[PDB]
């Protein structure tokens, strides 16, 4: 939230509005998107998503920013946002700046298979087991298409936000937490005390990156991707990295 | 680095083993396999200079755009996952 | 048809000759299944003289190429690339003369329509041609003996 004093934005922070207010977003994405439109030099006008957050497909329809990118009222949709066969499908996307992917955040007690079945049956053990995850996520999506069981016991324990899904992991009532490598790496760097740590090396399984949405075929496109690895061509996303993604954390082990 | 070269993968791992060289410096992809293969050598650090591997086409013919599309479907499944663990044996080391 | 060329890479392929005429051996994974194998034609270093030689290779690469195969409506031939290298770019000074030696070559010049190797993905190389999304993504490292 801007400075009302100030009446507008401040620093690195840019633009953008939700239809429900003038918001103020900033980060690492942001900074990547401004160095790639100050590279392909363009212009470009930001706003937020209402409806659906990332983009989910219910029965016949889509839902998110790829809506927007849909209907035409976004070109490209910019953010956290994983890739998946489907979405590269219906839009070509930019090519992955970091490795991240599905993955767990868990205490100090668990998989070293980590498709050991574990979490295939909780019924299995006798004490009930406990894993969860945010709905409406690729996640969800990928889950419900090859594991059905693990969708439809996590149901229960699905959280409503990723703080929230944290108050079930920190304060107990739940043991393990599943969630986006990178967010859950950097919160693994990021915590109030170093409670929380990733799963093994955090070597995650569904290798993927984050992408940018794009409309189809005819698109800016392969302007967009060099740009990218003119990005780390000159070794500026280490810098990135180290100022926005490192956490304090996971120094010590 | 450019003192003391050697000509083929072969060597440059068996001076390692030979003890010839106390370092080698090589892409993982070679490299963490020969890892498994005898463990009495380790890889360290952090792969720097990542690069993704792929399958090469002309930007002309259409099939790479069904390639990629496949590669996607092939990725969500764990078909990959599965692929490396027959190929990576991995069986000795830690 | 697709011809399909590749490069001597340890990991991601193997190479073995077709026992006489008999094709390919029933050898087995470590997980209980046999090994898939198909013929490929590369070079050889075993006589004196260099021959493309009829050779039975099999891979990582091979079992995606094949269940690509399955998958896609394609039918595919394989042979290695003569020279070991992948490519890199050579010469002549004169305009832009000649093109990148290896498998590479191969594939502007249509030798092989379509490259399965593990092959590392950069812009220098990406402007000449279109490139799949990525199976793999490693980078370079350091072995020292424990």
């Amino acid at each position: 939230d801007v400075d009302p004093l100030s009446g507008t934005c401040m620093r690195n922070t840019v633009p953008c509005r939700k239809q429900i207010i003038k918001r103020c977003c900033k980060g690492f994405c942001i900074d990547i998107l401004k160095k790639i439109a100050k590279t392909v030099k363009f212009t470009y006008d930001l706003y937020l998503v209402t409806n659906g957050k990332h983009g989910k497909k219910i029965n016949g329809v889509w839902n998110g920013m790829i809506g927007e990118v849909v209907t035409k009222r976004a070109y490209m949709a910019v953010g956290s946002l994983t890739i998946n066969e489907e979405r590269s499908e219906v839009v070509d996307f930019s090519v992955p700046f970091i490795e991240t992917g599905i993955s767990v955040m868990v205490s100090r007690s668990q998989v070293s298979g980590l498709s050991d079945k574990k979490f295939q049956r909780p019924n299995d053990f006798s004490p009930a087991f406990r894993f969860g995850t945010v709905p409406n996520g690729s996640t969800e999506r990928n889950i419900r298409n090859n594991y059905l069981e693990m969708h439809s016991y996590m149901v229960k324990f699905n959280q409503r936000s990723v703080q929230d899904a944290l108050l079930s992991l920190k304060s107990g009532k739940l043991d393990a937490f599943i969630y986006d490598a990178a967010v859950l790496n950097y919160m693994a760097g990021r915590d109030e005390g170093c409670k929380l740590v990733t799963i093994g090396s955090g070597k995650v399984f569904a290798t993927t990156g984050y992408g940018i949405a794009i409309q189809k075929d005819s698109g800016w496109k392969r302007q967009v991707d060099l740009a990218i690895l003119q990005l780390f061509g000159d070794g500026e996303m280490e810098e990135l990295e180290a100022l926005w993604l490192t956490g304090i954390c996971h120094n010590e082990k | 680095m450019e003192k003391h070269n050697y000509e083929s993968a072969a060597e440059a791992i068996q001076a390692v083993r030979d003890n010839k060289l106390h370092a080698f410096i090589w892409d993982s992809a070679v490299l963490e396999f020969e890892a498994s293969q005898k463990c009495d050598l380790v890889t360290t650090g952090e792969l720097f200079f990542r690069s993704g591997f792929g399958i090469g086409m002309r930007k002309d013919s259409p099939w790479k755009q069904e390639v990629s599309l496949n590669i996607l479907k092939s990725h969500e499944n764990g078909f990959m996952e599965e692929l490396d663990k027959t190929w990576v044996r991995y069986q000795e080391c830690d | 048809r697709l011809k399909i060329v590749t490069i001597h890479q340890e990991p991601f392929v193997y190479v073995r000759p077709t026992t006489s005429d008999g094709t390919c051996r029933e050898e087995y994974t470590i997980n209980g299944d046999p090994i898939k194998k198909v013929i490929c034609n590369g070079p050889d270093e075993t006589i004196p003289g260099r021959p493309t030689v009829p050779q039975c290779c099999y891979g990582f690469c091979v079992d995606l190429l094949i269940k690509l195969a399955r998958e896609m409506d394609f039918t595919y031939e394989v042979h290695l690339v003569a020279d070991g290298k992948f490519g890199t770019q050579e010469r002549v000074n004169n305009s832009n003369a000649a093109a990148w030696n290896g498998m590479m070559g191969e594939l502007l010049s249509g030798q092989a329509d379509m490259i399965v190797a593990p092959l590392t993905i950069n812009n220098e190389r990406a402007q000449y041609i279109e490139f799949s999304k990525p199976f793999k993504y490693q980078g370079l490292t350091i072995l020292v003996k424990k």
